[PDB]
């Protein structure tokens, strides 16, 4: 009965507004955004780059959101990077997987 | 009739999903047990870990009379086959073998023999030692037992009351009365059912690849399949082991075989065994 | 006379892309008589050894193995052997060695945990212990790396693999970075690398630090702006 | 319109056309379901299973 209007998946946010039916009388009815933003509260500034610090401030800008590096990791996507790996002597770039069930192979 | 009488509904407390792990659950990961040595190669499922005691674990020292005994363990019955019932409504299967397992698996925990080594367990052992009064050991677990035998048909119309909140109009089943079965037998069936739903799986796939078309996809399935059956041989080496030294004390395991004794009662395909032979 | 016959790990066949065996003779007499070929399951053989060296620290020979058998004869795990010319023993001896066959294939999971409270008590180290679990075989390959640069050997230690406490075929990793305790406090990232087979991509990366690990407290800003929305 | 329209979701699009316009069309659209709302409840959750959004 509700109608999801935008549903961005690194800001996590769920925008959708339900109305409430009234009893059989002039219109008064309740018309409520039953908005979900859900934080991670643990991930880091730059998402694809895992040797960044603790990320603090979350800006969340609705008008935005409706139509920038993004705060939670999507299951659909990968964000992958690469990392050294060295034997001895040589370095070799390897990309790693920084989520599981994201990039497993399917 | 078949049924159950109308129950009244009780307060229970939220559980989370048995698939909200992306692993979903691992046989071979075991955590606690009573002992490996005397009872070695026996696997815990996933449900079996994922068993969702919260309702009692809030108040296992609160309680003081055994009408509320019975009364708490159906609440978290009824939370148990919402939990299972919802978990399989996605995968669309019968979860009439995960709610009578769960069954069996919280009776054992009531009787303190279940091959687990919780603290969880112990206290409510404990909980029920003190409900009924202090003897010795054998003789406190001969009235545990037949203080389950006679109060599980509270706790299993529970189970069924969760069943008929989503079957509805179809009649319920029947008991089978497995609770003189223990524990370990129950996992090997358990298991035994799982293992042969995937090597369906696996087998329809490594047939429909290979037979008709060396193909690279094909090699690839092949492959799965020797990782898979690879992963899986020492569980049954162990399991198997675990029948042969508990073989005798039973009528019903009088047959010698484990994969016979899977195959000839229930909860099984008649596909594969994994016989090293 | 000491022999020994080092599998190539993992991460000798994905890093290097080359297998290289090693049949090492350490701590014996020297008479530079090795002339030693890998034999394949049958008679023929791939590759002679190089670089054998004719000095060691104790006044000793030292010997090395070198060869280049192809990924796929390991994939099979054929049965290799490295039989000795070299002429201090009468009779050559032989090290079967193979990749075993029937071993199964757990996706280890890479586990990180901050050092305790009381030891940053100390303020003068600081010990990480990046704990793996559930993998199988043993052969497991770990890196520690400091913002993206990989460290020296000498800094992280890991444990040999050994077998699970109560899993039947898993097997667990640990090993610890030892750094000064005002770098953990200064927030640096300290991040943990493990290769194994059964991994997805076979790398996969954690990463933890002061913010991360066990933190103090939880600091936030909830800032957010146009309510109204279009 | 009448009233009792309006209450019941028609979503009342509105279309244009002008010169000076990229599509030769800019689609507007009111509706019951949107508009300045009477309540507003934003829910948020200190999560600590991330990545899974
Ligand atoms: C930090 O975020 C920035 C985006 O603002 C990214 O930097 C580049 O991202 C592109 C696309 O993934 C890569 O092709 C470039 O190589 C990145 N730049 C560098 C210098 O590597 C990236 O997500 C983050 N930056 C880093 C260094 O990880
Ligand atoms: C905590 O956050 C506030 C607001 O973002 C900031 O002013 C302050 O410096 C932060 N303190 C620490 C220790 O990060
Ligand atoms: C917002 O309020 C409505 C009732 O007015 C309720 O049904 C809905 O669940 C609320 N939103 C959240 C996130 O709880």
């Amino acid at each position: 009965e509700r109608i999801v209007l935008v549903d961005n998946k690194c800001k996590c946010a769920r925008i959708t507004s339900r109305i409430i039916r009234s009893s059989e009388d002039p219109n008064e009815d309740i018309v409520e955004r039953n908005i979900r933003i859900i934080v991670p509260l643990n991930n880091r500034e730059n998402i694809s780059d895992p040797t960044s610090p603790l990320r603090t401030r979350f800006v969340y800008h609705l008008s935005d959101l409706c139509k920038e590096t993004c705060y939670t990791y999507d299951r659909n996507k990968c964000y992958t990077a690469v990392v050294p790996l060295v034997y001895g002597g040589e370095t070799k770039m390897v990309e790693t997987a920084l989520t599981p069930d994201a990039c497993y192979p399917d | 009739p078949d049924e159950n009488f109308c129950k009244g509904i009780k307060n229970v407390l939220s559980c989370p999903p048995k698939n909200s792990t992306g692993r979903n659950g691992d046989w071979i990961s075991v955590a606690v047990k009573e002992s490996s040595t005397t009872n070695k190669g026996v696997l815990v499922p996933p449900r079996r870990k994922k068993l969702c005691l919260r309702n009692i674990n809030q108040v296992w020292h609160r309680i003081k009379d055994e009408k509320n005994f019975k009364e708490e363990f159906v609440k978290v019955a009824l939370g148990e086959s919402n939990a299972l019932m919802k978990h399989y409504k996605e995968k669309n299967l019968n979860a009439l073998t995960a709610i009578k397992y769960g069954f069996s698996d919280m009776g054992d925990i009531i009787k303190g023999t279940d091959l687990i080594d919780y603290q969880i367990t112990k206290n409510i052992n404990r909980a029920l030692d003190k409900i009924l009064g202090n003897e010795t050991s054998n003789d406190k677990i001969k009235k545990r037992v037949d203080w389950w035998e006679a109060n599980k048909s509270a706790f299993w119309d529970a189970f069924m009351c969760g069943y008929k909140v989503h079957i509805g109009n179809k009649p319920c089943p029947e008991h089978d009365n497995m609770d003189r079965i223990p524990q370990y037998l129950r996992w090997f069936r358990e298991w035994g059912t799982y293992v042969c739903s995937e090597y369906k799986n696996k087998f329809e796939n490594v047939i429909e690849l290979c037979n008709v078309r060396k193909e690279d996809k094909c090699k690839g399935a092949l492959k799965h399949y020797e990782e898979w059956v690879n992963r899986r041989r020492p569980e049954w080496k162990g399991q198997c082991d675990k029948f042969e030294k508990e073989k005798s004390k039973y009528e019903d395991t009088k047959s010698r075989t484990a994969e016979i004794y899977l195959k000839e009662i229930c909860s099984e395909c008649d596909c594969k065994y994994k016989d090293l032979d | 006379i000491r022999v020994f016959a080092i599998p190539p790990s993992f991460a000798s066949i994905f890093l290097t892309k080359s297998t290289k065996l090693t049949c090492l003779v350490t701590d014996l007499t020297t008479y530079d008589s090795v002339t030693i070929s890998w034999t394949r399951q049958n008679g023929e053989a791939v590759k002679t050894h190089t670089n054998i060296s004719e000095s060691h620290p104790n006044a000793t020979f030292s010997a090395v193995g070198e060869a280049s058998i192809c990924e796929d004869d390991w994939n099979s795990g054929e049965r290799f052997t490295c039989t000795v010319t070299h002429t201090d023993l009468p009779s050559p001896l032989k090290q079967t060695i193979s990749r075993p066959k029937g071993v199964a294939l757990h996706r280890p999971d890479v586990y990180l945990l901050p050092p305790a409270r009381e030891q940053l008590n100390l303020r003068e180290s600081a010990t990480i212990t990046c704990l793996v679990t559930g993998f199988s075989p043993a052969d497991v390959f770990v890196q520690w790396m400091q913002r993206g640069q990989p460290l020296s050997p000498e800094k992280y230690v890991t444990s040999a693999p050994m077998p699970e406490p109560q899993a039947p075929g898993r097997y667990f990793a640990h090993s610890i970075l030892t750094v000064s305790e005002e770098e953990w406090n200064t927030g640096e990232t300290y991040t943990c690398v493990v290769a194994h087979e059964a991994l997805p991509n076979r790398v996969t990366e954690r990463t933890v630090d002061k913010s991360t690990g066990k933190p103090t407290l939880y600091n936030v800003s909830l800032v957010m702006s146009d309510t109204a929305g279009t | 319109v009448s009233e009792e329209e309006w209450n019941t979701g028609e979503t009342y699009t509105c279309v244009v056309a002008h010169e000076a316009l990229p599509n030769r069309v800019t689609e507007r659209t009111v509706d019951k379901s949107t508009g300045k709302p009477t309540l507003y409840n934003v829910s948020l959750v200190m999560s600590d299973t991330a990545g899974t959004c």
